[PDB]
């Protein structure tokens, strides 16, 4: 229940969502990153109504996160109608996403 | 013999005021202090020894001590003061020809702690001070902590400035260090006999009852400074015009090597630094074969040529890159450099190329700061423009207002000429014939049985300096096999080559031993003697006769050289940009000569010539020396 992302793909799917996006800008070769993918499978679903999740992968498309000044990853960017409501950085655990989540939605 | 060295305000460029020196006779046993207003007395001292006979021993003189004294006495005191060649020695040339290997043998004096670390390799005054244990305390240091501690920071030499009672006394201490050296060279007595104490002589006794060596290093250190003094003429606009077509070549090329890819991280990377080629070729799908010592992937000139990727766009691009590392190789020496040419161009227009004459084991000389031996040849891209730019026009004549004319000539195969001539000893002439004859190229193609002539004179100079078989093998596209059977063939039909080393090791040395693929190569002798009697200690006898025939052919173009300029001021040519002709470069068998004239020109290859017979004659060789001499502008027609 999670979307993954393209360059070209990013404009109409996240900034035209209209609605609240939380994009992961991950990687294949970072260890935070790798640790925080099992608990989005989860957020995915249990968030399934009022939160969307996606992620992109910064190798194969590498014009997204320039844009938005990426300075470590994983980066979490909750997308509210085109704009950036709130932005973490790091492997946060289920109980510390889950906390980010229900403050900012 | 008198013993002497000086303290100026700066180096050979800037050199405006003498401070203090120091002269130790050997006949009155004791030391004469001189001071600012002493300095008129000091030149009359040196012309005392010069009247007598005697020798005037200086450190680093010959390259700036003599030609000081020379530049000092003209605008200090308006007066001529030139010490000849020949009662004058310069103990810096004497350290570098005697104990060429020391270090070596400073391992364990390095280990001592006895000898700086920061004094690692030099012949330098204070590198010997320590050595002899006369070492009180140097000038260099004390000056610089008491710039940071006692007040006011510093930039590069400003302990000389002007004289002071602790560089009068630090002028003394110079002064004994060279005294002690020159006894400690004179102790040696593969090169001074025991039977003439050199320390009580005249200059006539001292060249004649010394090897022979001796007597080229202190000619050849003082031909060399004087190719110093003389520069090369270069034309700065012109590689200024070619870092305008490069730098904007390479920014196009960066553009356009930003449009192929397509990159806590961020990326911005370019053709530079190895973790560039390395992280696109291995995205483009390529499986590196030669790897390092280190364990990351060959990236060279050779593996990039063979890169193949099934993606055209990666592939087409490789070629790009080859450009790019290409361009930056020619703008990081002539702009985009610590050591770049448009960074030595001095105030006259010429580049003034610094060379370490013996001070190189065996034979040819060392360059930098810029290193003129290294200068991109015709053969290559954008070498064309560069060799042009290093040419007697770009000097024009201050009298007639002429661009001199450039003079090229090289040692016409020195290499296998020296190797005809040791063993000419064992075929009775018969290989030092065969290059008289012409084609030796072919012989060596039919002894070694090779399929083209080019496969040939690869595969001689590769065998001669002691190369594997699996590079031998290389030559005709296969590996060791090949080549042991390539090797071994060329060995049996050029039995002299075999008896040569029979001879280099019954001359005796050790015998050797392999344990389990370690090479464990011993000597008992390594140290072997040169034309003019040096020690050449060589390395290990698994090729040795690199260095012999190096160190013939080297030595050989120093007598050469030597000869030559001789000969021309014995003509009657003037030598110098105020005379006739000037020496501005010497790279291991050609030289290249300013001429005021193309006439005069004519003469210096003609010259040149006669004078590698004399030394061809003077040794006794047993093949025939020759050379070719190219008139011209700069250095791309003269080569």
């Amino acid at each position: 229940k999670i979307i993954h992302l393209t360059d070209d793909s990013f404009d109409t799917d996240v900034l035209k969502a209209d609605g609240a996006i939380l994009v992961d800008f991950w990687a294949e070769w970072c260890g935070p990153c790798k640790m925080i993918a099992p608990i989005l499978d989860e957020i995915a679903d249990e968030y399934q109504g009022k939160l969307t999740v996606a992620k992109l992968n910064i190798d194969q498309n590498p014009g997204t996160a320039p844009k938005y000044g990426i300075r470590g990853i994983p980066t979490l960017l909750l997308f509210k109608n085109g704009e950036v409501a709130a932005t973490k950085v790091g492997a946060l655990s289920k109980g510390q996403l889950k906390e980010f989540l229900d403050a900012n939605l | 013999m008198i013993v002497s060295a000086i303290a100026a305000n700066a180096l050979l460029e800037s050199v405006t005021k003498f401070h203090c020196g120091v002269i130790y006779d050997y006949s009155t046993a004791e030391y004469v202090s001189y001071r600012p207003s002493d300095f008129g007395a000091y030149l009359d001292a040196l012309e005392a020894e010069v009247a007598r006979g005697g020798l005037i021993v200086f450190h680093n003189g010959h390259k700036y001590d003599v030609p000081a004294l020379t530049k000092l006495a003209k605008l200090q005191l308006n007066r001529e003061f030139h010490l000849p060649r020949e009662n004058c020695i310069d103990t810096l040339v004497l350290s570098r020809l005697i104990h060429s290997n020391l270090k070596d043998t400073d391992m364990g004096l390095l280990r001592s702690g006895k000898l700086p670390g920061k004094r690692f390799g030099s012949h330098a005054l204070e590198a010997w001070g320590y050595r002899l244990g006369e070492m009180k305390g140097e000038y260099k240091d004390d000056f610089k902590r008491m710039l940071e501690e006692q007040g006011e920071e510093y930039v590069d030499g400003m302990e000389w400035w002007n004289f002071n009672e602790e560089m009068m006394d630090y002028n003394v201490q110079d002064v004994v260090v060279t005294k002690a050296l020159l006894e400690k060279l004179l102790s040696d007595k593969h090169y001074f006999p025991p039977e003439i104490d050199f320390t009580d002589v005249g200059y006539t006794t001292f060249w004649s009852e010394s090897l022979e060596a001796v007597d080229i290093e202190h000619r050849a250190a003082w031909l060399l400074a004087k190719q110093e003094r003389n520069g090369f003429p270069f034309d700065t606009k012109a590689i200024e015009e070619l870092y305008v077509e490069l730098a904007a070549r390479r920014s196009e090329l960066l553009r356009k090597l930003t449009e192929t890819f397509g990159s806590v991280e961020h990326v911005v990377f370019n053709p530079s630094s190895r973790d560039h080629i390395q992280k696109k070729l291995q995205e483009a799908g390529w499986v590196p074969t030669k790897y390092t010592d280190k364990g990351a992937p060959v990236v060279d000139d050779e593996v990039l040529e063979g890169v193949r990727v099934d993606d055209p766009e990666k592939q087409a691009a490789i070629d790009l890159i080859k450009e790019y590392l290409m361009i930056q190789k020619r703008i990081g020496q002539s702009a985009e450099g610590d050591k770049a040419w448009l960074r030595y161009v001095a105030e006259d227009g010429k580049i003034h190329g610094s060379v370490n004459p013996n001070g190189a084991v065996t034979g040819r000389a060392t360059h930098a700061f810029p290193n003129l031996a290294q200068i991109p040849g015709v053969r290559s891209p954008y070498g064309e423009q560069c060799r042009a730019a290093f040419g007697a026009e770009h000097h024009l004549d201050g009298i007639t207002g002429k661009p001199w004319v450039q003079a090229g000539i090289d040692a016409s195969g020195l290499e296998l000429r020296c190797l005809a001539h040791f063993m000419a000893r064992f075929d009775n002439g018969e290989y030092a014939h065969e290059i008289l004859n012409g084609d030796i190229h072919t012989k060596n193609q039919i002894a070694a049985e090779l399929p083209t002539r080019d496969n040939a004179k690869t595969f001689i100079y590769g065998f001669l300096y002691g190369a594997g078989d699996e590079k031998i093998g290389q030559i005709v596209g296969a590996g060791k096999e090949r080549g042991k059977e390539l090797k071994k063939k060329f060995l049996e039909n050029t039995p002299a080559i075999a008896a040569l080393r029979e001879s280099i090791q019954q001359t005796l040395v050790e015998s050797s031993q392999w344990v389990a693929g370690e090479q464990q190569v011993k000597w008992k002798r390594r140290w072997i003697k040169g034309l003019d009697g040096r020690k050449v200690h060589v390395r290990s006898p698994h090729a040795a006769l690199n260095t012999l025939l190096q160190s013939a052919g080297a030595l050989i173009c120093k007598l050469w050289i030597i000869k030559t300029e001789e000969m021309l001021v014995e003509k009657g040519l003037k030598h110098g940009w105020d005379g006739d002709f000037a020496y501005m470069a010497w790279v291991h068998d050609e030289i290249q000569v300013g001429c005021r004239t193309e006439e005069i020109a004519q003469v210096v290859i003609e010259t040149a010539q006669e004078a590698m017979r004399w030394v061809g004659d003077h040794w006794n060789f047993r093949c025939l020396l020759d050379t070719e001499g190219k008139m011209g502008p700069n250095w791309a027609i003269c080569h």
